[PDB]
Parts: structure tokens; sequence; C-alpha cells
RNA sequence: AAGAGCAUAGCUGUUGGGACCCGAAAGAUGGUGAACCAUCUAGUAGCUGGUUC
RNA sequence: AUUGGAUAUGCCAUAUAAAGCGCUUUCGAAGAGUCGAGUUGUUUGCAGCUCUAAAUGGGUGGUAAAUUUCAUCUAA
RNA sequence: UUGACCUCAAAUCAGGUAGGACUACGCGCUGAACAAUAAGCGCAGGAAAAGAAAAUAACCAUGAUUCCCUCAGUAACGGUGAAGCGGGAAAAGCUCAAAUUUGAAAUCUGGCAACAUUUCUUUUGUUGUCCGAGUUGUAAUUUCAA
């Protein structure tokens, strides 16, 4: 704020009092228990054959095929590439 | 009038009458919750209202 | 359809039969409730002031009264407003401050004062709250000298090439981790 | 609690565990009737989450609908018509075959005396939650019928505003 | 239901229920638990009164008798128990009727390493424990006269049951 | 380039509402009987007729 | 004639009590055939159909860039 | 040979409840030749519906819903046609699921005997006791503002 009205540092010139955080944006956090009870149902659950199919696809190399068929399966990038490299870290685990 | 007045106290301090004695007011009023229910409240309430009950202020003018 | 107002007038009197009988209702108390001092969100109306939902959680932290002490004697709590300028945190503050000091808190159980409600109970009077906290614009300035090092800032020197920095912000900030 | 476990478990309905149990499941609920009672919801935490508590007055029915208005809705309305002296709380879902819809609807008992005495659920019993699925106030319905809080979401306008001074 | 079933075979999680305790195991498992009965209804009524005059007389000794020692039941109880590993014994109804409710429970109590078993019938656990139905059961705690003897099922259900199961 | 507009009322003209009045087959919805009925309807009217000192 | 509830008063109550706020040496669970994607219909919303999620995740936007930061909210 | 638990029956068993009418106004579904209309079907109340942000915004930031004025015949779409902001009417906040009390299911319906109270001999409860419901979870505590 150099008391302007525009640039990348624009606003009123004043002294920001540091907010503190809100219970809301824990959102998304990770509990002890509830890492335990996922690690406990993914353990006896098992897997869908989707991601079974794209694993030993990641086991035999064929990376970029898994990658567009997991696109495929969940719609989104982000969700094809947080699934990807779940599946690799309990790749690796085994 | 004799009658049914013989039934009255013959039926008082018992928990169920006659259909053509209980009361007949309407039926929606029948059917609505009785005040007790109404005024029924978890205690979780009952400790804000006995801890925390609307007050009587005012302002100086 | 056709929407008429010939109640217009009725609903005008049924409105001030409403307040009247309100008001009767809880005489002791003030018939509108207090509200902060808060700022239009929009560059047409930011600098205007005028009156919100209610005290952020903040404030009342500050001004040493209870979420729940502040529901019971009439102030409003907004917890979805949160107050970043400090300032905001004052106006605010001693807004609650004043009411404070203009309050009177009748004791419960026949009129043994508990903590530090009151003592006196004659001096129950409903007043409009507005007239003791009223809520003003914001404070001009009147008056003031010199600024001659403001003469020679040129203002297009900020504010021409200013806003073409910024417009260019992007392009040149790519620039830089380009050749980098 | 147990619970946590279980909708982690419900979550992956693509598990073999899910998978064989809602066709043995839902093998046994085609040979039932299209609607009937049940004891004891087979999803007690969906239940416990939706408003269902073990006592009294509360009471789940199950029900199938053909696939192919929505199957959820059309679940309501027909427990609603079928049990006309309840209140019909919410409902959820179970399982699918290739044909069927299963659903548990969770209903409440407006004039049993444990349900009237206890406060979280009086509002159930003043007349105007009775039917709400006839009238779309359910969870599905007021998601159906598009309610909600946003940008995202007539007569104001056909109508004609002619005041006194104009 | 049998062409169903063995078409897509019984999963593990699921087939580990259809097999449970021998009888005779599950006979002294159920002599040492009626020891550990818990108060009766009655019983419970009678050491209210006994409190009553305990705590007239500045609450005697710890309310007027010592620790409690019984079984533990109620599935969230029990598996908020196993989960601070305070549980030394788990017993689980073979037939619940939505399986769900303890298909992990066996996975759950091997991660913990704690001797479990799975005892016929819920019935005869509710009876254990004066309810309709009792889902499954818990021991954590007994008196020292009893502790040979827990050791001892213990590891003949480590012998005849939780051993010779495991993972199949 | 030393601002002239804003508000209200009236008259006249025009656009839209049934739209100066009267009058065409028809069409839809829901019914009754073995075609009829009621609403939409005061419709499409580019016309016929009438239109007051 | 009832009732409005306040005022005073009288009598029981039980009150071995619980709650609010200084602090934390931390822990914080948070709603699934749901969200979403494609597809068909209909007035972005909803609905049928096949697939089907995740934990700083998810929704939503100012920005960027087509990705990004940033802001704001916490659905089923 | 008996007793449990579960599933399902049966009762001219005890207690309750639903239909139908009105429908100006509420909320749905359907829907025509105009119109998200008329007609049709379903379901409520004295109001209904909505409602305590998965909302705005881009500010010095706003703060549940509803309504009025304004935005504005503007944005947007291709004649249809909003919303944020501002002013005003009115203001009120909250409850569960997700963890335990395991040194005590502390919870609840009903049968029976008493004590009451009444808009009221017609109502509404309380106490005691018994029985059942309920550990596949009734209470207490907590709901993200924490």
């Amino acid at each position: 704020a150099p008391g302007l009205v525009v640039g990348l540092n624009k606003g009123k010139t004043l002294t920001k009092r540091q907010l503190p955080e809100r219970p809301s944006r824990r959102k998304g956090h990770l509990s002890k228990r509830t890492a335990f009870v996922r690690s406990i149902v993914r353990e006896v659950a098992g897997f869908a054959p989707y991601e079974r199919r794209v694993m030993e696809l990641i086991r035999n190399s064929q990376d970029k095929r898994a990658r567009k068929l997991a696109k495929k399966r969940l719609g989104t990038l982000k969700r094809a590439k947080g699934k990807i490299e779940e599946l690799t870290s309990v790749i690796q685990s085994s | 009038e004799s009658n049914r007045l013989a039934a009255r106290e013959a039926y008082k301090n018992k928990k169920y009458i006659p259909l053509d004695l209980r009361q007949k007011k309407t039926r929606a009023i029948r059917r609505a919750l009785t005040p007790y229910e109404q005024s029924r409240k978890t205690l979780k309430q009952i400790k804000k209202e006995r801890y925390f009950p609307l007050r009587k202020y005012a302002l100086k003018a | 359809y056709v929407k008429t107002w010939f109640n217009q007038p009725g609903r005008k009197l049924r409105r001030r039969q409403a307040r009247q009988t309100k008001a009767a209702k809880i005489a002791p108390r003030p018939v509108e409730a207090i509200r902060p001092a808060v700022k239009p969100p929009t560059i047409r109306y930011n600098m205007k002031v005028r009156a919100g939902r209610g005290f952020t959680l903040e404030e009342l932290k500050a001004a040493g009264v209870s979420r729940r002490v502040a529901s019971t004697i009439g102030i409003p709590v907004d917890h979805r407003r949160r107050n970043r300028s400090e300032e905001s945190l004052q106006r605010n503050v001693e807004r609650i401050k004043v009411y404070l000091a203009h309050l009177i808190v009748f004791p419960r159980k026949a009129g043994q004062p508990k903590k530090g409600d009151a003592t006196d109970v004659s001096g129950a009077e409903q007043t409009d709250v507005a007239a003791v906290l009223p809520i003003t614009q914001e404070a001009v300035e009147e008056a003031k000298p010199i600024t001659e090092e403001a003469k020679n800032f040129n203002a297009f020197s900020t504010l021409s090439n200013e806003r073409a920095y910024a417009r260019y912000a992007g392009a040149r900030a790519a620039f830089q981790k380009k050749r980098a | 609690g147990a619970y946590k476990y279980l909708e982690e478990l419900a979550k992956k309905k693509q598990s073999d565990v899910n998978l064989f149990l809602s066709r043995v499941r839902a093998w046994e609920y085609r040979q039932m009737n299209v609607i009937h009672r049940a004891s004891r919801p087979s999803r007690p935490d969906k239940a416990r989450r939706l408003g269902y508590k073990a006592k009294q007055g509360y009471v789940i029915y199950r029900i199938r609908v053909r696939r192919g208005r929505s199957a959820r809705c059309t679940a309501e309305e027909r427990v609603g018509r079928y049990c006309s002296n309840l209140r019909v709380l919410n409902s959820y879902w179970v399982n699918q075959d290739a044909t069927y819809k299963f659903f548990e609807v969770i209903l409440v008992d407006p004039s049993h005396k444990a349900i009237r005495r206890d406060p979280r659920i009086n509002w159930i019993v003043n007349p105007v939650h009775k039917h709400r699925e006839s009238r779309g106030l359910t969870s599905i319905g007021k998601k159906s019928r598009g309610i909600g809080k946003g940008h995202r979401f007539w007569l104001r306008h056909n109508t004609l505003s002619l005041r006194r001074y104009r | 239901r049998k062409i169903l079933n063995l078409r897509l075979k019984v999963p593990p999680a699921i087939a580990q229920f259809q097999k449970t305790l021998d009888k005779n195991t599950a006979t002294q498992v159920f002599k040492l638990l009626n020891k550990y009965r818990p108060e009766t209804a009655a019983e419970k009524k009678q050491r209210l009164v006994a409190e009553a005059e305990a705590v007239a007389n500045g609450k005697s000794a710890q309310d007027v008798s010592k620790k409690p020692y019984n079984v533990k039941y109620g599935l969230n109880h029990v598996v908020a128990l196993i989960e601070a590993k305070k549980a030394k014994l788990v017993l689980i109804a073979s037939d619940v009727d939505p399986i769900e409710l303890v298909v992990f429970l066996p996975a759950l109590c091997k991660k913990m390493g704690v001797p479990y078993a799975i005892v016929k019938n819920k019935a005869r656990l509710g009876t254990v424990i004066h309810q309709k139905t009792a889902a499954v059961l818990a021991v954590t705690e007994v008196r020292e006269e009893d502790k040979n003897e827990l050791a001892s099922i213990v590891s003949a259900v480590d012998a005849n049951f939780s051993a010779k199961y495991d993972e199949s």
C-alpha cells in the first residue's frame, strides 16, 4: 500500500493486524486416528480393479498409459496424479 | 346429566376414560403437542438459560 | 398480476403499532439493539461508514465481555465478520465501551448487586441507541499546511507508469525468470 | 467408536467385500416385498448420522425402485403413502442390481410418547412437517427443486406494481 | 445363495467368520466369563443403597468395594479399548447380520497383536452380559488367581484358533 | 468556449396491453354420453356492419 | 369471570453442585453411488444412463497463466 | 429333554394414527394449444416456503433468510432479462453424526398403586413399583464461531 490506487502493492496504507486462524480452515488436516483407520480399511478392503490394472503398468514401467487411463477413470488431472503417486508409494512399500 | 356425571366421578383419577367423556375441542388441538412437551428441552439448553438468560438493562440518556 | 398499493397507509400504521407494542412489551430495555461501525465493501462506497450486523469475536475479547454475556445484555455478535485493520478493532471497541458505560443492568433475584451489574434501578429509561450511540461518518481533515514535497510529486510519475508497471509486471516477471 | 471404520468401508463401493455383500443382499431384497419393515438398518452409521437413534418411535423401511424424477424421491413418497401415519425423517441408499435401486428410509412416529418428549425431534410432531416429500422438503427433495444458498441457484416479474403516487 | 456364494468365492475377509472356535475352548472361555458377569440391575440397586450410606459417611472406601472386575462389551466401547490396547481377550459374534460391523475387527486386532477369537452365536454372548444381544465381548483385566487360566486359554486360543487361522 | 435541466398537471400523436364496439372455421386441457359440456378465449378479424350534441 | 407476566410476600428446594472466562505442554474426529466427469432429455438447475473421487482435501471466484497464485466458504 | 436368540405369522388383545372437505394465499409433479401459464395429480399453515454461507466480492472489505426502493430495462442471451453493491422493513439464534462413563445405561415407552394439577371431574403431569425397549448404543460433554 503506497497510499495509492494502482500497482501490485495497491491499497490504502495501514497497519494490518495478524488475524488468527479459524477452525473452518482446519479441514483437510490429517488425524493420526483417521490416518490409522484409512490404513486399516486400505489393508482389509483391497483395491478396485482400475487401480489394480494401472499398478503393474507402473511395475512394467508403463507410466504414460497408466496416467492416461487413470485420467479417463476419474476425470481430472489432479485426481489422476494424486492417485498414481499414492499407488507408487504402495508399490515401493510392498 | 345424571348418568354422565355418575360416569365422571366413576372414572375420575382413572387414566383412560370413554371417548364420549374425553375433551372435544377440535381434531388439530387434540393432536397438537401438549405444553409440557412444548416446554421440554435438553439440559444443554437448561444450562444456557440458567447461566446466561436474557437480562433487564437500559441506557442513560 | 397487478400489485396495487392501496394498503400503504395501512401497512405503515401496522408497523407503528408493531413498534409501540414491541417497545411497551420490553419497555425497560432499548427498542433497537446496537450495531458496529462498518465500511461498505466496494470502491464506490468504501469511504462511507454504515452499521453492520454484529461485533466480531476479536472486539468482544478486547472489550472484556464474553460472547455469552454480550448476547444476554443486547450486544449482537457476528461470527462471519473478521476485522483486520486495527482501527476497525478500535472504532468498534470504545463503541462497546461507551455502550457498557451508559448501560445499567438490573440485578437478578430481588435486586442484590451481583458482580458489577448495577445498584440503582429507578433509572429505568428506554432511550434511542442512535442518540447516545450515533454512527459518525469518516473524520475528514481541514486546514493542513505545507506538503510542498508533494508539490514536486507530479502525480502521473506514480499513476501513469506504476499503472503501466502493474500492467506489465506479469510480462516483466516472466522475462526475469526466463533469462535466469 | 466403531463408526469411523464403517463409512470408510462404505466409501469403497467397488471393493470385493462390498461387491459380494451387495449382490447377496440384493438377491434377498428382490424376494421380499417391494417395501418391507427392517428390524435394524443395514448401515447403522449412515442412518445414525442422518438422524436415526435406536429408540422407540424411529423405524426403518427398505424399498426398491425400478431404474430407467429421482429414484431417491420416489422412494420416500411411496413409503409415506404406505406408512401413512408416520413422518418420514430421511432416506439413504443401500444396493443396486441391473434393474433396481434399493433404499432404506427412516420414519419417525409423530404421536408416540417417546418422540414427543425428546426435544431433538419434537419439531417433526408439529403439523407443518406432515408429508414433506409430497411437498418436496426432504434432503433429496430440497436439492431436487434447486434450493440452496448461492448464485448457482417467477411471480416477482409477471406482476405489475402500481404505487399510489406514480 | 449357494450358486451366488460359490460363483464368486467368499472373500477371506468374510470367509474368516464361517470358521470359528471349537466347542471345548468355547465352554472354558464361557466358564471364565461367568466369573466376571456384569452386575445385575437388582444388584445395582442394592449397591446404590450401599453407596447411599457410604456417601453419608464420607463415601467410605472406593464407593464400598474394590474395582468392579467384569467383562467389557459394546462395539464402540471395545473398539476404543482395543485401540488403547487395554484389552487382553476379544470375542466376536460369528453371525452378526450386517457383517460390516465386525468385518474389520479381526484385521484391526491382528495389527494390535491381541489374542482374539470368534465365539458361536450372539445370544450366548448377550446371555453373558444379561442382554438379548452382544455383538462383541472384551476382557481387559482380571484377578490374580484368574490370571493363570486366562493365560492358559489365551495360549490355547493361540494354539487352536488365532495361530492356526492367522491370515490363511 | 462562461452550463439548463429536474419534477408535476393538461392537450395532442404514437407503441403495447381485450384496446372503439360487433361478428369466421377452428385448436388445446379436463370432463359427460354412446357427439356433447366447461374452461383456456374478451383468439387469430390483413375484413363486414355500426360508432351518440 | 378468568387470565399477561412482572412486584412484594410466604413455603419448599437441595446446592457434597455445574457452568462462563486467564492459560494451554495437543488433540482436534467434521456427513460417498456423494462430489465430479462424459452422455441423453427438459426448464446454469434438475433428471435417466456408464464410470466414480479425494484430505490442506473439496466448492467457488479475482488473478495469473491455461496453469497459477490469491481470496473466500466447508456441501452431500 | 428343556431354555434362549433370531425370522415370520395370528388376535373381535391394549393404546394410538391415516383417509375426506376447503384450497384466495404455500410447496411440489405434470403441462398444453402464449408459458417454467390455464387444466390435471399430490400435500400444508395461519401464514407457507426460505434461512444461520461449500454466500459475496477484489474493497479501508461485506456477513442467515424474507420483503420494498435502487441497481436496471443494465449485464447477459437472442424479444427475453437478472444479480453484487447502497438505502429501508425485521432482526435470533442454533441442534445432531463423527471420540467412552467403562468405577457402574447414568436413558427411555408401557402395566399397576398413590400424590397432585386443570380453560377442563373432559386436561396435564409427578412419585413409587413392575415390565419391556436399548450395548448393531439410550444419556452427559462437543459441532469448526469451535
